[PDB]
């Protein structure tokens, strides 16, 4: 995203096991590193490197 | 190259029907019997012969001289040169190195 | 014997934690004390830090065996 | 419905349904997809099928 | 920190060597054509004249 | 007609950006499509929807592409012994010389836990121990320094410093590395194929 | 010519015995390092070569575990064999009682021919190849891994391993041409011997069908 007029859908599971199951495997703490060669993706952005 | 009829103007076919051939029409009973030569031809045409000594054929044109690289410069590729199209067009050359792990070919 | 890994894989760590999420927000009596936390899915948590979750892991083998694992015997880690 | 005029309800599209594959979570496609779609009960005849 | 037009002004050498640059390279191309132009040229041996 | 050229030459662009939006998402439906059931079984094979086997073991080694540090192998074994000669200096232990640095990794690797351990992880380990031990030899002979200790410029000894209880500590990271960095049954290793190649 | 001819009859000999040592058949060793011009020696010059003769071999047998099953191997001379011929091959193979041959075309062999090579009979089966494919030896080929047969105990002990019904391995055409170099038949279980960009390996198995 580029905050340039973007859009983005938000979702509220509706159940305990839906919850535990967005909570534990689609966390973004536990999705730091891409799966396709293991390298970071969430790191610093333009201006916090300036 | 191609011949008409005078007598009717068409295109005329070659026959033999007595002691000598001869360049008939078939509309018109003209005839021209032949008896010299003509110096032409349509330039038939047979497809690209690419294959039919590949490899290491018949190794009576082994040759002794060759050029050689201007980088490396081992023993093995001694020189070559082949034809484009037809009767009346250019021959092209090129000369192609290969020992392995490249895509060295110059022409 | 077991062969299967020992480590509690992130998949049965998530069904382990929903259920006993849901078992919880159901009227169901909950093994540790609680400080006051009102979230179901935290009292799950904690009942699985301090390894009192009554659930029993059931691993079934293409073939068609399994192999019984209880929660506070797999290698529960980061 | 489909449209902000009538009131909407965004789609969960053929891609996102890869996306949850992706991850593995077996339940939350699952609540997503029919308990807060169309879950809807039938009845069905054993005899005939 | 700040971005201005004096940031993107060219500077004095630069302008000479961008001059001397240019000259060279229009009168090598001149001089390549002339010898296409009249067979002089080498053909390199990848490709025709062209 | 400058102007004219740089705006032929970058609708280029525009226009191949507008076509994009279609073939690769194409491509990456019939991808998805065709790998979608493959799984990874306890059994650390791979199978089929059917039960039929795809793979023996998942991608040869059974490891997860996310958890691989280097390139293409979960560690770099120099980065590693570095970080743990960094967190756990030694002050009061002596350094190692070539032969107690073997015989106290010979020693380590002897007990079970590690042959429970891949093979080749442990023959990967031996060569690069026996190359450090190779390598701090070198040091040791050009300054003329005595494995007994008793070199005077004290100093001397910094070089190439390892103490055995660094050396635990190496291996045993190295191990827990390597274990934890398995591919996990019951995941969805065909679907990732598929988003992978497809992105 | 008359070198190049002889070249590929030397070469084509090599790589046929070749497969037979790797099939297990009785062969001697000092014929296996066999020099070109050896061959010039125990075989004349083309004009003093008459084909169809000049290369048949039958020696070859199973002296591993059965030295009384013997092998034929024939070589037709033209471009594409008749009936005439094969029936000349069979009767011939009657008279000498053995169940199995192979025939080595030059370019081909005629679909009337095509069709009888497979229903001659049940006891009998005769094995096909060119002489364009047996030019070069593929199991020596960089691409190809190393491919083993192995016999019923040794896959009733993998199949009891990994707890598999044996239909459920990763199949091999029968055609295959590595299945046609090892000449195994349906219901055989290969093992294949991946080599890794490291020194480490990779084991798989296949199943013929
Ligand atoms: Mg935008
Ligand atoms: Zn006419
Ligand atoms: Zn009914």
């Amino acid at each position: 995203a580029d905050f340039d007029g973007d859009e983005m859908n938000l979702h509220l599971p509706q159940t305990e096991e839906a919850k535990a199951e967005a909570l534990v495997l689609m966390g973004t703490k536990a999705n730091l590193v891409t799966p396709r060669n293991g390298e970071p993706l969430i790191a610093a952005i333009q201006d916090f490197l300036t | 190259m191609l011949l008409f009829c005078p007598g009717c103007g068409n295109g005329l076919i070659v026959e033999e029907g007595q002691r000598c051939h001869r360049f008939s029409c078939n509309t018109c009973p003209y005839v021209h019997n032949i008896t010299r030569k003509v110096t032409n031809r349509k330039y038939p045409k047979l497809k690209e012969v690419d294959d039919v000594l590949g490899g290491a054929a018949a190794w009576e044109n082994v040759d002794s001289t060759a050029e050689s690289c201007p980088k490396c410069e081992h023993p093995r590729a001694y020189f070559m040169q082949l034809q484009t199209r037809s009767a009346d067009e250019p021959m092209t050359t090129f000369y192609k190195c290969c020992n392995a792990q490249c895509g060295h070919r110059w022409r | 014997k077991r062969i299967t890994t020992p480590y509690m894989t992130k998949y049965e760590r998530a069904r382990v934690l929903g259920t006993r999420a849901l078992q919880i927000a159901m009227c169901a009596p909950v093994m540790v004390e609680l400080e006051g936390e009102t979230d179901p899915l935290l009292i799950a948590m904690k009942e699985l830090k301090a390894r009192k979750i009554p659930i029993i892991i059931r691993r079934y083998l293409p073939d068609g065996s399994y192999e019984d694992w209880g929660v506070d015997e797999l290698i529960i880690t980061d | 419905t489909e449209g902000r005029s009538r009131d909407g309800g965004l789609r969960l599209g053929e891609m996102e349904r890869d996306c949850l594959i992706g991850y593995g979570a077996s339940m939350l496609l699952l609540e997503r997809l029919m308990i807060s779609s169309d879950a809807f009960e039938v009845d069905v005849c054993g005899q005939c099928g | 920190f700040s971005i201005g037009i004096g940031d993107v002004t060219p500077g004095q050498g630069l302008l000479k060597a961008k001059y001397e640059l240019l000259n060279a390279g229009y009168k090598k191309c001149d001089e390549y054509i002339e010898a296409l132009n009249t067979g002089k040229l080498q053909q390199q041996p990848g490709c025709t004249a062209e | 007609t400058e102007f004219f050229f740089h705006t032929m030459a970058g609708r280029e662009g525009l226009v191949d950006t507008a076509v994009k939006t279609a073939e690769t998402g194409y491509m990456q439906r019939r991808l998805v499509k065709s790998l979608e059931d493959l799984c990874s079984q306890y059994d650390l094979t791979v199978r089929s929807s059917t039960g039929d086997i795809i793979q023996f073991i998942y991608g040869g080694d059974g490891l997860d592409p996310a958890a691989m540090e280097g390139k293409d192998e979960p560690l770099e074994f120099k980065r590693v012994l570095d970080n743990i000669k960094a967190v756990f200096p030694c002050p009061s232990e002596p350094a190692l010389s070539k032969n107690e640095l073997i015989l106290t990794t010979e020693s380590i690797m002897k007990k079970s836990e590690f042959l429970c351990c891949q093979d080749s992880f442990l023959q990967e380990i031996k060569k690069f121990i026996k190359g450090v031990s190779e390598k701090i030899k070198k040091t040791r002979d050009k300054y003329g320094i005595n494995d007994n200790g008793t070199t005077e410029p004290r100093v001397l000894y910094q070089l190439d410093r390892i103490t055995p209880t660094q050396v635990e500590k190496f291996l045993e990271t190295c191990r827990d590395k390597y274990m934890r960095a398995q591919m996990e049954p019951g995941s969805a290793v065909g679907a990732l194929c598929a988003q992978s190649i497809g992105e | 010519d008359d070198e190049e001819e002889t070249y590929r009859l030397w070469k084509i000999r090599k790589t046929i015995m070749q497969l037979c040592h790797d099939r297990g058949y009785l062969v001697t060793q000092d014929e296996l390092d066999q020099t070109l011009e050896e061959f010039k020696a125990q075989s004349g010059d083309k004009p003093s070569e008459g084909r169809p003769r000049r290369t048949d071999l039958t020696v070859l047998v199973a002296h591993n575990d059965d030295p009384t099953d013997q092998m034929f191997v024939f070589f037709p001379e033209e471009p594409k064999v008749g009936i005439k011929t094969i029936k000349v091959y069979c009767q011939r193979m009657q008279e000498e009682n053995i169940t199995r041959a192979l025939i080595v075309v030059q370019q081909g062999m005629t679909p009337s021919a095509k069709q009888s090579l497979v229903d001659m009979a049940p006891k009998y089966i005769l094995e096909q190849f060119l002489q364009q494919e047996l030019l070069i030896n593929i199991t020596e080929h960089e691409l190809v891994p190393e491919h083993v047969v192995m016999t019923k105990e040794e896959v009733t002990e993998l199949l009891a391993r990994y707890k598999l019904r044996e239909n459920q391995l990763p199949r091999i055409q029968a055609g295959d041409p590595v299945a046609r170099y090892f000449g195994i038949k349906r219901g055989q279980v290969v093992k294949i011997i991946r080599p890794s960009e490291t020194a480490g390996r990779y084991i798989t198995y296949r199943l013929v069908q």
